[PDB]
RNA sequence: UUAAUUGCGAUAACGAACGAGACCUUAACCUACUAAAUAGGGUUGCUGGCACUUGCCGGUUGACUCUUCUUAGAGGGACUAUCGGUUUCAAGCCGAUGGAAGUUUGAGGCAAUAACAGGUCUGUGAUGCCCUUAGACGUUCUGGGCCGCACGCGCGCUACACUGACGGAGCCAGCGAGUACAACCUUGGCCGAGAGGUCUGGGUAAUCUUGUGAAACUCCGUCGUGCUGGGGAUAGAGCAUUGUAAUUAUUGCUCUUCAACGAGGAAUUCCUAGUAAGCGCAAGUCAUCAGCUUGCGUUGAUUACGUCCCUGCCCUUUGUACACACC
């Protein structure tokens, strides 16, 4: 029952949407991208944004997507 | 090559050395055996009405040898099992006092087991040695 | 200085410690012989990593294993562990790496945990129940 | 430092229970030090939680 | 209590002679041997099934197997 | 290892202290079914005594028979402790006895009416039938039988 | 076969040929087959072990349970009862004393004998409870090949225990005969006996 | 109330030799560590006094 | 006779049942792989299984 | 679709808030860092024994050195990561692989709006009102009771035995706790058969009890289907401990009588993995007393991995003569 609920959604929505040029392919190297470029307070919610941000960035990929 | 208690299955090195104790004259067993449960634990005196304390010696010649040095009351708190409490839930009893105590006495008399320094009693060099000896014999008699 | 490494396995609350040294083949758990392992219908389960090796692959290692904390049977599988862990972690260190990966292969082929420490164990209790899972009868009337 | 306590002050309802609990850390320090300086170190830098105790031992 | 059972004696506590020369002549025939095996037959109280076990261990009239506690397994000697 | 055991000497029933008892059983246990001799008392009468403890009590001779009896009536005199003893102290006299069959019963049963006449609180308890040793009787002994 | 000589002297016949995995040094894993081609997949003798002990997860997943092997579980279903629940050790010596007992009586492989025994005892159609509370209904189904490996251990065990209490024959006694009349269709068996019963009232039932 | 007799019974032990600290009830006391406060003065006052709900 | 015939399953149909502890699947014989029936299995079944039919004419209907 | 008003979305709805999640504690994994005579290890001393080959098992608060395990700080680590299926191809689900870990990673702690005439004046020097306030419903002292017993019911404990009881022998934990203005945890040495007694010595605690050498368990024997060596209730006598005080047996110990009990009807309870269950230990009650509870660990499974059939819960639609709401 993973969802990733809104927090983690929008957060990655705008990651994606100010930092797309710097975001990558790769899990790891968003992480510390997370960890840069905004000030996520826990780490769990830290991995939950990397991880959806890397899905995204994955459709994005294949190709255009909504929202 | 040589041989130490440690090299030898446990039960066949009591038995042994039970025997070979019980074989012997020396090692005199207190004049209230036969007579004893053994531990509050116990409801009956052990099984093998005579001889039983050649093999609770051996045992605890044994144990001194492995351990660092063992006194009485850590005996009592080895040996001895759950007592049937009635129709009570079963718990930890001590064995009896005067029991270990005189083997110890025993063993202190046969030169097997030396006071220490630190309380309670270790094993003595020719006590050790005659340890290390029935081991051997037990090992060879194997095969 | 001796070619020695120091390796651990562990079970549910057992913990062996292993001493591996390049010997004559001695292998003591407790300073006895690995043998007389206590509860003598698991001593296969401890000889385990020796016949699915094969003795002549550590014929001039020595083995030394102090086996503390947990039951016995947990104790058992923590030699286990210990024995199998520190094969690896010497033939890794100093032999080489074919030979680590060969008794990988060996090893999780069977009993994954040899290599792999378990993961599970107990769940704590809870109030309202004996167990940790369980509960107490109700009366309903 | 843990204690179990029933939660409900009269008895009444399902039994429940919590269990309150502080912990005690130490991380004693030994200095083979000379006098005076060690004696100034002990008298200051001290923040209030934490208690201090020094042992001669000499 | 409810003595339905109606069991009798129905074991040889003590052995007699003829039993013994029971016990010898199915010695062998007794393709498995064991205390329970032995009593079947009505020919042992229990007790001394473990006697007579045991002494068969004398000429090797039958071979162990394994001589763990609590039972016992016996093969015919061939 | 094992003996035929002498064909038409093995005794099947014996009359020990006028309880009758059949010998069959082990020893010890074989005497345990006499009234105030439970498997302690009977196990070390029977190793003062010195008759094997694995033997069957239908199989030991008759001098056996007598001499464990004398033991199992005068304890004190073949090393029996003060203690291990049925009746010690012996409210009566002061001598440490040891209670049997038939005395055992009887001498609980004077006991029983000294109680009853003395008018102890436990006294009547036991006249009327009730519990005695103060456990609680809303929830226990419900039923006579 | 080419003793090692090291420090510590293992057995000779625990050093022998030890590329050849016996259950408990006795019996070979290899020359037993299952007969019944249903029931293959889901009784383990693939995998060689030493011991009928293993700390395996085999309950985490759903469908994990067949890839323990047969005699590991045979050994678990025997541990059931309160007096005797957790006691596990006592479990592999009873199956260790049965494999044994089995050797003795028609040597006949004794694993070969526990895996017969099991495709016989296993039933093959059942029922199940339908009726709608008014009129009462049992509808004759069908079995998973798993469920019926279950179930053949399932009334072996309690074969086996039913006989043992308050008996002169020992458990492992009772649960060798049991796999022995198993192996064949003696009716004598009772896990047998309970295999044909239920499934003539599926019959029944149809 | 002549001093021989008043208050004379003994205190050294039971339930009644010690008080609450809080309330001065004699029921549902901790004596844990000393602390002599009984259960729900101690829930009520466990954050001052260090205890915390942890798990 | 014996016509004990054996039934791989080609796919489930989902669980039935008013219990809701019985399933319906879809075998096909081992012989003549063309011919199927609906049959109820009254355990844990998956894509693979080789039931044991005592009849073949038989069809699963949803037990309610 | 999700465990979720969890999301993908469609949209007279747009933006938001509480709850859920997030969050903390705990359990893992750390041969990566910091370190350690209140934790361990190696080498070497000084020794003991056996072997005789240089080796094995030991002892020492003698030295040097190290942190793998034991600790606890800062950190790392898992985010369903990769891949394959399936999905208006979106949320997501399923499987395999790598992993320590892939059920929200397991277990919890807090935990919304509204409400109950739910419980507590008997926890409070929290308390309104009413009552009493001198031979008192205040306070204290003595003794009794809260434990009685023709009877019903609710948590449990011990059992009905062979997978066992009883003897010996093996010998394995993790939570704790522990004395000062008082007298706690007790080692060790002597006594006693035991409970216990006495003499000394540690410990205000990773130092001492303590490696809590616990039970179940394991090995070898006795028993042998007999209400029997199962079961240990009910009693008789005696020996001790705490206590100002033990009778209405406080509790422990020794000998004996050994009862009901043959796996328990209708009915009904708890529980899906280190789970149930068996087994005990610690702590809270404690001057003495648990068959209790809260925790902890040992041995450790069968069967699911589904459904709305019984009992209920959530959302939607519908009907209602119900709103103290189908009691
Ligand atoms: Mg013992
Ligand atoms: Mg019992
Ligand atoms: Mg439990
Ligand atoms: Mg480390
Ligand atoms: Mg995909
Ligand atoms: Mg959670
Ligand atoms: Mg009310
Ligand atoms: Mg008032
Ligand atoms: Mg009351
Ligand atoms: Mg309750
Ligand atoms: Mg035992
Ligand atoms: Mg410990
Ligand atoms: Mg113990
Ligand atoms: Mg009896
Ligand atoms: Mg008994
Ligand atoms: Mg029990
Ligand atoms: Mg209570
Ligand atoms: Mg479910
Ligand atoms: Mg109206
Ligand atoms: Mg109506």
């Amino acid at each position: 029952g993973r969802v990733r609920t809104k927090t983690v959604k929008r957060a990655s929505k705008a990651l994606i949407e100010k930092y797309y040029p710097k975001l990558t392919m790769d899990f790891q190297t968003n992480k510390r991208l997370c960890d840069e470029i905004a000030t996520i307070q826990s780490k769990r919610l830290r991995n939950k944004i990397a991880g959806y941000t890397t899905h995204l960035m994955k459709r994005i990929q294949k190709g255009p997507v909504r929202g | 090559p040589g041989v130490s208690v440690r090299d030898v299955p446990a039960q066949d090195f009591i038995n042994n050395y039970a025997s070979f104790l019980q074989r012997q004259g020396k090692l005199e067993v207190p004049g209230y055996v036969d007579i004893v449960k053994t531990s509050a634990g116990n409801e009956l005196p052990p099984q093998d009405s005579e001889g039983w304390f050649y093999k609770r010696a051996a045992s605890v010649a044994r144990h001194i040898y492995l351990r660092k040095q063992v006194g009485v009351g850590k005996l009592n708190k080895l040996y001895g099992g759950a007592k049937n409490r009635g129709v009570r839930p079963h718990k930890h009893v001590d064995a009896s006092g005067s029991i270990n105590r005189k083997v110890l006495q025993s063993l202190e008399k046969l030169g097997v087991v030396e006071i220490s320094p630190k309380g309670g009693r270790r094993i003595s060099d020719n006590g050790l040695r005659d340890l290390d000896r029935i081991a051997a014999a037990t090992l060879e008699d194997e095969e | 200085t001796v070619p020695s490494v120091q390796t651990f396995g562990k079970k549910k609350s057992a913990t062996a410690v292993a001493h591996v040294k390049a010997g004559k083949g001695l292998i003591k758990v407790n300073g006895s012989p690995i043998t007389l392992v206590q509860p003598e219908i698991l001593r296969f389960k401890v000889y385990e990593p020796l016949l699915l090796v094969g003795l002549d692959k550590f014929a001039n290692i020595d083995i030394r294993v102090k086996v503390t904390g947990g039951g016995h049977v947990s104790q058992v599988y923590a030699i286990r562990q210990a024995i199998a862990k520190g094969l690896v972690a010497y033939h890794q260190k100093f032999v080489d790496e074919q030979s680590k990966n060969e008794l990988k292969k060996a090893f999780t082929s069977y009993d994954r945990t040899l290599l792999i420490a378990d993961s599970r164990r107990p769940e704590p209790k809870k109030f309202g129940g004996r167990g940790a899972r369980s509960r107490f009868q109700k009366s309903y009337r | 430092l843990k204690i179990s306590t029933r939660k409900t002050p009269n008895g009444e309802g399902s039994k429940t229970w919590d269990t309150y609990e502080m912990r005690i850390h130490k991380r004693y320090i030994d200095l083979e030090a000379p006098a005076h300086i060690v004696k100034r170190i002990t008298q200051i830098t001290i923040e209030p939680g934490v208690d201090v105790e020094v042992i001669i031992a000499a | 209590s409810k003595k339905s059972h109606k069991d009798k004696a129905k074991h040889a506590v003590v052995l007699d002679q003829d039993k013994f020369d029971r016990i010898m002549k199915e010695a062998p025939t007794y393709r498995y041997v064991s205390v329970s095996v032995l009593v079947d037959r009505f020919k042992l109280g229990g007790s001394l099934a473990r006697v007579a076990l045991r002494h068969l261990e004398n000429e090797g009239i039958i071979k162990p197997v394994s001589k763990h506690s609590k039972q016992a397994i016996y093969t015919r000697a061939t | 290892s094992l003996v035929v055991q002498e064909q038409g000497s093995f005794q099947h029933i014996l009359r020990l202290l006028n309880t009758n008892v059949d010998g069959n059983i082990n020893v010890v246990y074989a005497l345990t079914t006499i009234r105030g001799v439970g498997r302690r008392y009977a196990n070390l009468v029977c190793k003062k005594a010195d008759v094997d403890l694995h033997k069957r009590a239908g199989e030991l001779t008759q001098e056996e028979l007598e001499r464990i009896v004398q033991i199992m009536q005068n304890p004190t005199h073949y090393k029996i402790p003060a203690w291990f003893l049925n009746r010690q102290k012996d409210v009566n006299d002061g001598k440490d006895y040891h209670s049997l069959a038939n005395n055992l019963e009887s001498k609980l049963r004077d006991d029983l009416e000294r109680l009853k006449k003395i008018r102890s609180h436990r006294g009547i308890r036991h006249f009327w039938g009730l519990r005695v040793r103060g456990q609680h009787t809303k929830t226990t002994g419900r039923r006579r039988a | 076969f080419v003793p090692v000589e090291l420090a510590t002297t293992i057995p000779v016949e625990i050093q022998q040929a030890q590329q050849e995995i016996k259950l408990f040094n006795k019996w070979s894993f290899e020359d037993v087959e299952v007969k019944d081609a249903s029931l293959v997949d889901y009784i383990q003798i693939s995998k060689p072990i030493y011991v009928a002990h293993t700390a395996g997860r085999y309950a985490n997943k759903r469908f994990r349970k067949a890839q323990c092997p047969i005699v590991e579980r045979l050994t678990n279903s025997l541990m059931m009862n309160g007096r005797n629940n957790g006691k596990k050790l006592k479990a592999v010596r009873i199956v260790k004393h049965t494999l044994e007992i089995i050797n003795v009586l028609t040597d006949q492989n004794p694993l070969q004998v526990v895996v017969d025994a099991i495709i016989n005892s296993g039933p093959r159609e059942d029922t199940t409870r339908v009726g709608g509370g008014g009129a009462a209904r049992r509808q004759a189904v069908d079995v998973s090949p798993l469920r019926r490996v279950n179930q053949s251990i399932a009334l072996l065990t309690i074969g086996a225990r039913e006989a043992a209490f308050r008996n002169i024959k020992t458990i492992a006694e009772t649960l060798a005969e049991e796999l022995i009349n198993a192996a064949k269709g003696s009716s004598t068996s009772y896990a047998i006996k309970k295999k044909d019963e239920l499934e003539r009232v599926a019959k029944s039932n149809r | 109330a002549h001093e021989n007799v008043w208050y004379s019974h003994p205190r050294k032990f039971g339930k009644g030799s010690r008080q609450c600290r809080i309330s001065g009830s004699h029921s549902g006391l901790i004596r844990k560590y000393g602390l002599n406060i009984d259960r729900q003065s101690f829930r009520e006052k466990a954050n001052d006094i260090g205890f915390y709900k942890y798990r | 006779k014996t016509p004990v015939t054996l039934a791989k399953v080609i796919k489930v149909l989902g669980r039935t049942g008013s219990r809701g502890g019985v399933t319906q699947v879809r075998v096909e014989f081992l012989e003549d792989t063309t011919r199927t029936i609906v049959r109820n299995v009254k355990g844990p079944v998956r894509e693979g299984d080789i039931l044991v039919l005592m009849e073949s004419e038989r069809e699963a209907r949803r037990l309610r």
